[PDB]
């Protein structure tokens, strides 16, 4: 395993356990699961907390008017990237005056977390991000990954038992694309609920919700603002 | 290894079932153990936890007192000169223990009896000692 | 590099310096030369054999004058060699510029002896496998000087660099001695060069640079073969 | 007869070895290659064969003779990006020659240059020693032809005729019996030993398509990388 | 001016098998009379020394960076200097301030260590040499110096005829400009011995 | 024991198992091949369908690095988006000094550098990466280089990388270089691969046809697959 | 298994990290507590001899005006983050004119928690906890070495963190009020102490709306202790 | 790269610097020297290492050095890791003189340069300087002095010395044999010639296997002085007959 | 430069070099020191001189102002480092600000500066704990104490050095508050220490005091005869 020292080490199978053993800290992380339609963007994500009296840890955090990200991993480097990222919205927002495009955007996370994932004596980025935001061409929801692969989704999820949020996803993520923000919305909780196990909720103060649209500003939605979408749910059977 | 041996590993080994068996499943035998050596340094903390755990024991180096102590140990037997001083012997030397100046007695008496005197002279103390001295001061 | 340079050599527990001896014996599998001092000047004898009748002895030269008063030789590893004769090369201008006058033998000795002691010390790199012989003659009195992979230096009326240079080192005791002209110096240096010499020894086989107070002079295989012909 | 870091990376074994540059020089023969370098009166003769596995190759880029200069030709040994590397190195220091000093450079001075930096390769212990040899030729004022041959233990030289590589080690053997004799050489009498003493070493008896013959002369000074078809007019002129 | 400012003169002068060099004591800022103790010419080394004209900051400084080399020097050779080797020494000193360059006229004047040999020599502020055989002079006014210089020196002299020489063309030299005066001391040295002496000069 | 870690050290055999590792690291990745034409060069690529997983159009390893020179890459996908930027700078440096297109053997030859300047330092890592390299002009015509992760820049008619590698660049010799029209190669290297490549390997997959040369003008980008769509028309009924 | 100490593990995370995590569990302990009359944090000294001089000891120093905070494990590395944390809010009043909020010096310093590498240097083995009074009035809060961030309402650190958590959030609720929490807040102390309460044993940190600063002082400790 | 690494600065686990306890060990061997107090004087003395007749010994002064004009030193250890040490020290010393103009005082020069040694024990993994050489000079204040540089970066300022591990019999030999106030160079001198007479394990005590110098008060001038063969060889058979009359007890 | 991790946390939370670099402290020279109501009196111990040899060149004690004097542990060098740095310090704050240096303000420079030297990479942590005593501004006692974790801490008096628990234990004895009513018998007190510290031998006993405002002194060893003489009748009277 002495192999396995620094980042810079190819293994005897080419796989360097670093990125490995990152993407394992991406998994331990409250599940959330990011979803877009043919219009709408919506990602949903749950808090955890230490003890009663501590707050429940927030994910979901807001960042240009465009674009808002959700979040999974060290918090540390959350707000570095955080601080990276609105930098580089108003780097263009400055400059060009326009928005930013989020494909180019990634690619520039892509080129930040390259460096560190080569040279001698450094880590990559613990991460959860889940990207949402509007070009001209509307509705986008990518990920990220500790190696700097993104990927471009209908609806994805990280965390813990996240894979089974995506069980739920296959079936109605055909329908995902079509119906309004609020049924989506509540699809979208539908997709976090089976990340919990199925005696306890999925209350308010626990879970974090964001929506954005074409002409709708990204905007947190907590608590009372989630209050309308989590009311009128059916609880899970039994 | 001595003569054809090994390994390092299988030394280590064998200290290891040294543990085990020390350890140990399962004998409440005593035999007790005292262990000792000059460094600690090179010793497995495997050992101390299954024990020695409770005891261990520092050895330090002795002082003034207890160096002129010794050196009254050692002469009792030896008949020494009147003008025998341990005063600028314990302070001239510097971090003897008993059988250093136990082995300048040892010499002080070697060449006391290449006089055949049977009570060792201070002078013949000081060089006499001066061969142990310039032989820790010669190697 | 990525800026570790930390010093690879540590001391042992009796306080030597392992890769410096490690250097040491590299140099005494160096190749046999010698140098003697005496009289009018300075003469260098070393040996230059082809492990291969390929090779032409007119292109490299095992010795570098560095200026027409000091010249110098070596045994050990002409790769390191060539570099740090580059290097004296260099050095000895600076001197030139500030005094407009050529550095003496003692000065060149000081400052390459000091790049040497720096470069064991310096950062993650090994030290030199090379030990020099430098020659010269400044004001009236010509000098002999030797270098070492830790940077110290001696001074000596002739010694010998390589395998056997013990052996040839006391032949070069009892033998030579005193002070003897150029002529001598030559003959005694090419018998004792001629001791771990092959069994044969031609103008190309061999190399002797001559220190004159007239100035440093490297000789060609012309008179190689001239004198040694006739070796000893 | 090894202790420490010293098999990992540059220093003196407790011999005085250094297992790096011998790892080196074996490290040239994965190229199963040969080298081959004879120079004439006037003329200087350079050949190599290469291996073609694919009909997907292109002869044109496979190429291992390399120009770096008009007067200067070159060949390489060993693997190849560090040959590629050497190449440029080669070819900026020349042109830094012209820029600093307005005349063409010697070429041996090159190799001096070329020397001190391999040795520079082999000094930090941070650093590889890049296992690549290098032979060269080129023309030069009242000298005649040239051949060198710098490898990567720091140094450089250059005799008659000299190969490195693989299976050069007894065609030097054959070689310094082809030379003396008394040989007296021609164009056509070194380009037909360039020819020779790599067939007695392999004896394929081959296309001339996979052979390079590099060559420099003092009648065109300029360095020529021959065609196939000249080629194969000195191959049916060699088997009689 | 700006050397004018301090204002001051120096003078050497080769003898026979000695060589003579001279400067006025005077200080001062323009016309304001200061102090009349100030140093000028100062030792380096033995049968040897060195003189300066120009800004005493530049003149004290110099001597300072000067006598700073020199010991290093020595220091590591156990030799003492040549004459020369300090002139290419003092050169390089001035030209390492090209666009920087300090004010001052370096004369030096001593015998060679090896022999008894007079020497003489005089540079220019960023840092050209110059070598004569007879005189070299530096300072305020011109007509003064090489004046009666060249209406005065012969070849051989015994230290007296020299020592009167360079007395009188100082004292004379002097006495037609204001900003030099206020007293000269004189230093004649040989191969054996040094000797020095103080001239009385008007202090008008 | 040791000679694995860094790619500094040299190892008893004479080579740098970092390098090794890295190759046969690459060649876990699907299937990506590249041809030339006599009029133009025709990339392709495989992409996988795993899960979903997500949107098709995303993370396309066909990429495009200037305007008449685009990559299709292999292995580590982030590195080689890194070597995208790269060789991006580096054609807008050639326009930047020079101000027309770069020869695609200078580019291919920095990236090879690169490379190359990455395989000699224990502070990097050797790149995990593998790509196709392709350019038309009228002055030079259809030129394709291929790049491994040791820094050996040249060039092919045709070549393959990814798992399936030996097996589907095999037929690839019934694919004639001049004489087959490019739109032709179009619907040819779809049947390679979509013939190649069992489904059961992979229970789902795509394919992706990049392209460069005359028919576009000098213009590199996605021939599209809905133009002509011949691909699924030919390369389904081609199974049998 | 030495490396980089920037390594993952193979769980996994940072090992000097999450090692510097158990760092604070032998250090100090103390309790804050958030109540809408004001914060009020608490610490026990942990004093050896009478040689210990008492007021040398401070696990409390008011950072700003109107923030307190505490220090847990080891002391001098927390100086730096304390004085540069004033700092900040100092040049937080430079710009706006202003009093920098007490959720913005937390990240102002968990952003900087980890910087520590060798090239381009050792974390920080010292728990923070942040009393004081914004605009929304009484806020208490917690931070980690590894730079986490959770807004508490009583909070615990140190030994006795666990027990006094538990028995904490036992006792607690949101209707406390000031002198209810601190007397309730010392009944644990006093459970958790060794020695017999005593004036230098402890030291309380107080901040409300209104009353202020405050901070606070002995002799009304010494009475606080009586009031048992 | 962090596995290639020796961690030299780090301490060894019992408290003690292990890289020094070597840097100790280097003057262990190899070099042997001496000096004593003296009044209007102070005196040095260095074994001649390489008895090697063929050697040209035109260097003068070579296992002392002359520093400045006041001040001279005795090494022992690596010559040339000192060599780096006398142009540094030499420099320091001359640059105080460039600002004051003014001889440095021996102290504050000791001081920093010994100082200068510690910045290789505090870190930077380089092998610390294993050279440790003496100090001899005078001052407007406490005259003449001797000082101990020292491999760790302390400098044992005495007033006499142990040069090397061999000496320490001749430190014994001095203690028996100390005094207060008396030069008599000369006595100290018979006193050293006998200290090297026993502890100098080459018997006869040949002259040139030896070396003394002596730095004497003068106006101004502070007189270094080294010596030629055969003034002392007077003194060496002088003593020589000194033990001849001291045997006569017998 | 060198760029590398001096000290880590080890998994058990402590780190090492410096926890363990105390030592060569504890094998150091001892020393001790008390603050009184007007005279101040510090000590040390195990000179162990030969005799033949000088003190004021090896001495243990020095001051950065007139005001406040230095006693250290460890070994000498870095004593003599963070010495000279902190009398820059004292300098520094002696310039601006043009009141003395009150003692919490530079072993506060001490104790921090000897902190981040811990933190940075390549830094070998300073084995030497010390103690700064003085007479405040306004005339009252004072004295602080370092760590190698860099940690300035006020004590009533000092227990450092070989043996300094049972040191501190006597200092039990000590505290009490008619030692010392009177002044001698504050230096008799910390003879008094000492006298049971170490050895004791009435010779490498060393001790500096400062009184009120007025400059350091140190008494010769008459006064060391003297109170020990003083002291040996008094354990005679004890009997």
């Amino acid at each position: 395993n002495q192999y396995d020292n620094d980042v810079t080490v190819w293994s005897p199978q080419g796989r360097i356990h670093q990125i490995e053993y990152a993407m394992e800290a991406v998994k331990q992380g409250s599940a959330t699961v990011g979803l877009k339609s043919k219009t709408h963007a919506v990602l949903v994500a749950l808090k955890r907390a230490q003890s009663e009296l501590a707050a429940h840890q927030k994910k979901i955090l807001h960042v240009d008017n465009h674009i808002g990200i959700s979040i999974a991993g060290l918090t540390a480097d959350a707000r570095l990237l955080c601080n990276f990222m609105r930098q580089e919205c108003l780097d263009s927002r400055f400059v060009f005056d326009r928005p930013l495009p989020v494909s180019r955007l990634v690619s520039l996370i892509g080129s930040k977390t390259q460096i560190p994932t080569q040279r001698y004596g450094r880590r990559p980025y613990g991460v959860g991000l889940l990207i949402a935001g509007y070009d001209d061409m509307g509705p986008h929801i990518f990920q990220t990954c500790p190696s700097a692969n993104y990927f471009d989704c209908r609806a994805m999820s990280i965390g813990a038992r996240s894979q089974s949020a995506r069980t739920y996803l296959e079936r109605h993520m055909s329908e995902f694309m079509e119906c309004n923000l609020n049924e989506l919305v509540k699809h979208g909780l539908r997709a976090l609920r089976e990340t919990l196990p199925a005696e306890q909720d999925l209350t308010t103060k626990n879970v974090s919700i964001g929506i954005v649209g074409k002409d709708l500003e990204f905007t947190i939605y907590d608590d009372d603002d989630v209050s309308p979408f989590l009311e009128g749910l059916e609880e899970r059977p039994q | 290894y001595d003569s054809n041996s090994g390994g390092e590993r299988e030394i280590q080994r064998t200290m290891l079932e040294l543990l085990n068996q020390l350890d140990g499943f399962d004998s409440r035998g005593d035999v007790k153990v005292i262990m000792a050596t000059n460094r600690i340094e090179t010793l497995d903390p495997a050992l101390i936890r299954p024990g020695r755990i409770d005891r261990k024991i520092e050895f330090p180096l002795p002082d003034e007192k207890t160096k002129k102590r010794i050196f009254q140990i050692h002469t009792s037997r030896m008949t020494l000169a009147d003008d025998v001083t341990l005063d600028d012997l314990i302070m001239a030397k510097d971090d003897l223990s008993g059988a250093d100046i136990k082995a300048i007695c040892t010499e002080a008496g070697l060449m006391a009896l290449r006089e055949r005197r049977m009570k060792v002279t201070n002078e013949d103390f000081k060089k006499s000692k001066e061969n142990v001295l310039y032989k820790k001061q010669e190697g | 590099e990525r800026g570790y340079s930390f010093s690879l050599t540590t001391f042992s527990p009796s306080g030597k310096l392992v890769q410096i001896e490690y250097a040491l014996a590299a140099v005494a599998g160096g190749a046999p030369s010698v140098g003697i001092k005496a009289a009018n000047g300075v003469v260098l004898a070393t040996e230059k054999k082809q492990k291969s009748i390929l090779y032409d002895e007119r292109s490299v030269h095992k010795v570098e004058p560095i200026t027409k008063h000091i010249g110098l030789v070596y045994s050990g590893m002409g790769p390191d060699y060539r570099v740090l004769v580059h290097r004296a090369r260099k050095l000895a201008q600076q001197y030139y510029l500030v005094y407009q006058e050529p550095i003496p033998t003692a000065q060149l000795v000081q400052r390459v002896a000091s790049v040497m002691q720096e470069y064991t010390q310096s950062g993650g790199v090994r030290p030199f496998g090379v030990s020099l012989l430098i020659c010269g003659w400044n004001e009236g009195r010509p000098y002999l000087f030797q270098s070492d992979p830790s940077g110290a230096y001696f001074a000596w009326k002739a010694t010998a660099m390589g395998k056997n240079y013990v052996n040839g080192k006391t032949f070069l005791e009892k033998r030579y001695n005193e002070d003897l002209e150029l002529e001598d110096a030559i003959h005694t240096a090419i018998l004792t060069l001629k001791e771990s010499f092959e069994g044969q020894m031609t103008e190309d086989n061999i190399e002797v640079g001559i220190c004159n107070e007239a100035g440093f002079r490297r000789l060609t295989p012309t008179e190689v073969k001239d004198y040694l012909a006739a070796i000893a | 007869s090894s202790a420490g870091f010293d098999r990992h990376i540059t220093i003196f074994s407790p011999e005085g070895r250094l297992y790096q540059v011998e790892y080196a020089f074996k490290a040239i023969n994965q190229g199963g290659l040969t080298s081959v370098a004879v120079r004439g009166k006037d003329c200087a003769v350079i050949v190599t064969q290469k291996k073609v596995p694919d009909k997907l190759l292109d002869s044109s880029t496979v190429t291992h003779l390399f120009k770096i200069t008009e007067n200067i030709g070159c060949v390489m040994t060993g693997m190849t990006a560090d040959s590629r590397s050497q190449v440029q190195r080669a070819r900026y220091e020349a042109a830094n020659w012209k820029y600093k000093y307005g005349y063409e450079i010697p070429v041996d001075m090159l190799c001096k240059r070329i020397a001190d930096i391999s040795q520079v390769y082999t000094q930090n212990a941070e650093m590889r020693p890049l296992g690549c040899c290098m032979i060269l030729i080129g023309i030069d004022e009242e000298q005649g032809p040239q051949v060198y041959k710098c490898d990567p233990a720091g140094y450089y030289c250059g005799f008659k005729a000299t190969a490195a590589g693989v299976k050069q080690t007894e065609s030097t053997s054959f070689l310094e019996k082809k030379v003396k004799k008394k040989f007296d050489w021609t164009f056509e009498q070194t380009v037909e030993t360039a020819i020779t003493c790599l067939s007695t070493v392999l004896s394929i008896d081959f296309k001339p398509s996979e052979i390079e013959v590099g060559v420099v002369t003092v009648e065109n000074p300029k360095f020529r990388i021959l065609t196939e078809a000249e080629i194969d007019a000195h191959l049916v002129a060699l088997a009689e | 001016s700006i050397m004018s400012y301090n204002g001051g003169a120096v003078m050497a002068m080769k003898g026979k098998n000695c060589v003579a060099i001279a400067a006025d004591r005077r200080f001062g800022i323009q016309a304001q009379m200061v102090t009349t103790d100030f140093q000028k010419i100062f030792p380096m080394g033995d049968r040897l020394y060195i003189g300066l004209a120009g800004l005493a900051t530049d003149v004290q400084t110099v001597a300072q960076r000067l006598k700073f080399r020199l010991n290093l020097y020595e220091l590591k050779e156990g030799r003492q200097i040549k004459p020369y080797t300090l002139m290419s020494m003092v050169a390089n000193l001035l030209y390492e301030k090209r666009f920087g360059p300090y004010y001052t006229e370096p004369v030096i004047a001593g015998l060679d260590p090896k022999t008894f040999k007079p020497f003489i020599c005089s540079l220019d502020l960023i840092g050209c040499p110059m070598v004569t055989d007879d005189f070299v002079v530096s300072g305020t006014c011109a007509e003064q110096m090489y004046g009666m210089c060249e209406s005065l020196w012969e070849p051989n002299m015994d230290p007296d005829h020299l020592f009167e020489t360079i007395s009188q063309a100082m004292l004379n030299a002097v006495d037609r400009d204001a900003v030099s005066g206020m007293g000269v001391i004189v230093h004649i040295i040989e191969k054996d011995k040094i000797t020095t002496r103080t001239l009385k000069a008007r202090m008008d | 024991t040791g000679y694995d870690l860094s790619a500094s050290t040299f190892s008893p055999d004479g080579r740098v198992f970092q390098v090794e590792y890295a190759m046969k690291a690459v060649e876990n990745s699907s299937t990506a091949i590249g041809i030339r034409c006599k009029d133009g060069v025709v990339f392709g690529v495989e992409k996988l369908v795993l899960s979903k997983l997500y949107e098709e159009g995303s993370n396309k390893r066909l990429f495009n690095v200037d305007r008449h020179v685009g990559m299709a890459v292999a292995g580590l996908l982030a590195d080689a988006r890194s070597l995208a930027d790269i060789a991006r700078e580096e054609a807008s440096n050639f326009r930047s000094n020079f101000g027309y297109n770069i020869p695609l053997k200078h580019l291919a030859d920095r990236v090879a550098m690169y490379v190359h300047a990455y395989t000699l330092y224990s502070a990097v890592r050797p790149f995990g990466c593998s790509f196709m390299l392709g350019s038309y002009s009228v002055n030079d015509g259809a030129q394709l280089y291929m790049i491994d992760p040791s820094g050996v820049s040249y060039g092919y008619w045709g070549c393959a990388i990814g798992k399936a590698r030996q097996a589907a660049k095999t037929e690839i010799e019934k694919l004639q270089m001049k004489e087959m029209t490019c739109r032709d190669i179009v619907k040819e290297v779809a049947k390679i691969i979509y013939i190649v490549h069992d489904e059961v390997k992979d229970k789902a997959f795509e394919l992706e046809l990049s392209w460069v040369g005359e028919l576009t003008n000098g213009r590199h980008e996605i021939v599209p697959k809905d133009i002509r769509e011949e691909a699924e028309k030919y390369a389904k009924e081609s199974l049998k | 298994y030495d490396r980089g100490v920037n390594t993952f593990s193979p769980e996994g995370r940072l090992f000097q990290v999450e090692y510097a995590i158990e760092a604070i569990k032998l250090g100090s302990t103390a309790i804050g507590i958030q109540t809408s009359e004001g914060v009020c944090l608490a610490v026990e000294k942990r004093i050896t001899s009478p040689l210990m001089e008492p007021s040398s000891i401070e696990k409390i120093v008011e950072i700003d005006a109107h923030i307190g905070c505490a220090m847990s494990g080891l002391i001098a590395d927390a100086k730096t983050l304390i004085d540069k944390a004033r700092v900040e809010t100092q040049n937080h009043w430079f710009t706006y004119n202003e009093t920098m909020t007490v959720e913005s010096v937390t990240q102002a310093v968990s952003n900087l928690a980890l910087q520590f590498g060798e090239e381009d240097s050792r974390p920080f083995g010292v728990a923070l906890l942040f009393g004081g009074v914004d605009e929304k009035g009484p806020q208490l809060f917690h931070m980690d070495p590894s730079g986490t961030f959770v807004q508490c309402d009583a909070r615990a650190i140190g030994s006795a963190s666990e027990g006094a958590q538990s028995s904490l959030q036992e006792v607690y609720h949101k209707s406390m009020t000031l002198k209810e929490a601190i007397k309730s807040s010392l009944i644990i102390l006093k459970q958790v102490m060794e020695e017999k309460l005593n004036a230098t044993n402890i030291e309380l940190a107080t901040v409300q709306p209104g009353q202020n600063f405050h901070m606070f002082t002995k002799e009304e400790l010494e009475e606080v202790i009586k009031d048992i | 790269s962090r596995r290639y690494d020796s961690r030299t600065t780090i301490f060894s686990p019992e408290g003690r610097l292990y890289q020094v306890e070597y840097a100790m060990e280097a003057i262990g061997h190899a070099g042997t020297c001496l000096g004593i107090l003296a009044n209007d004087g102070v005196l040095l003395a260095a074994e001649r290492r390489n008895i090697h007749k063929l050697l040209d010994e035109v260097f003068f002064s070579e296992k002392i050095y002359k520093l400045n004009e006041d001040m001279a030193c005795s090494v022992a250890g690596i010559t040339s890791d000192a060599n780096v040490l006398t142009n540094e020290l030499r420099l320091i010393a001359q640059r105080y003189l460039l600002q004051y103009q003014e001889p440095i005082p021996c102290e504050q020069l000791v001081t920093a340069l010994c100082d200068i040694k510690q910045a290789y024990t505090q870190f930077g993994g380089k092998r610390p300087f294993g050279v440790s050489l003496l100090y001899i000079g005078w001052d407007k204040h406490y005259g003449f002095q001797l000082y101990q540089s020292d491999p760790s970066g302390n400098y044992g300022g005495w007033k006499a010395t142990c040069i090397g591990n061999n000496s320490a019999a001749a430190v014994s030999m001095l203690k028996q044999d100390y005094k207060e106030g008396e030069m008599t160079l000369k006595s100290a001198l018979a006193l050293a010639i006998k200290v090297l007479n026993k502890t100098m394990d080459v018997s006869k005590l040949s002259a040139e296997k030896v070396e003394i110098a002596t730095l004497t008060r003068e106006n101004g001038k502070t007189v270094i002085r080294v010596l030629k063969q055969k003034e002392v060889e007077q003194l060496i058979k002088k003593h020589e007959e000194e033990e001849a009359k001291a045997e006569r007890e017998k | 430069s060198y760029d590398r991790a001096i000290t880590v946390f080890s998994p058990d939370g402590h780190l090492f070099q410096v926890e363990y670099a105390q030592e060569a402290v504890k094998k150091g020279s001892t020393a001790v020191g008390v603050r009184g109501r007007d005279i101040v009196v510090l000590g040390v111990e195990k000179k162990s001189v030969a005799k033949l040899q000088d003190e004021r060149t090896v001495r243990k004690i020095c001051a950065l102002d007139d005001n406040v004097c230095m006693a250290f542990a460890g070994l000498t060098a870095d004593a003599r480092i963070v010495i000279n740095r902190a009398r820059v310090e004292c300098q520094s704050h002696r310039l601006t600000v043009e009141d003395p240096v009150t003692v919490e303000y530079i072993t506060r420079y001490i104790a921090s500066l000897k902190q981040r030297y811990t933190q940075s990479n390549g830094r070998r942590p300073f084995g030497i704990s010390a103690l700064i005593v003085g007479f405040d501004f306004d005339g009252t006692p004072r004295l602080y104490q370092t760590d190698p974790s860099g940690t300035y801490h006020a004590w009533k008096a000092n227990a450092i050095g070989r043996g300094a628990k049972s040191v501190r234990e006597f200092l039990e004895k000590n505290y009490t508050d008619e030692a010392i009513e009177t002044d001698d018998l504050t230096i008799k007190l910390v003879i008094k220490a000492l006298l049971e510290v170490v050895q004791s031998g009435g010779k490498n006993i060393e001790l500096a005091v400062m009184r009120r405002d007025q400059s350091l002194k140190i008494l010769n060893p008459e006064e060391i005869e003297k109170y020990v003489a003083e002291i040996e009748k008094e354990k005679e009277e004890n009997e």
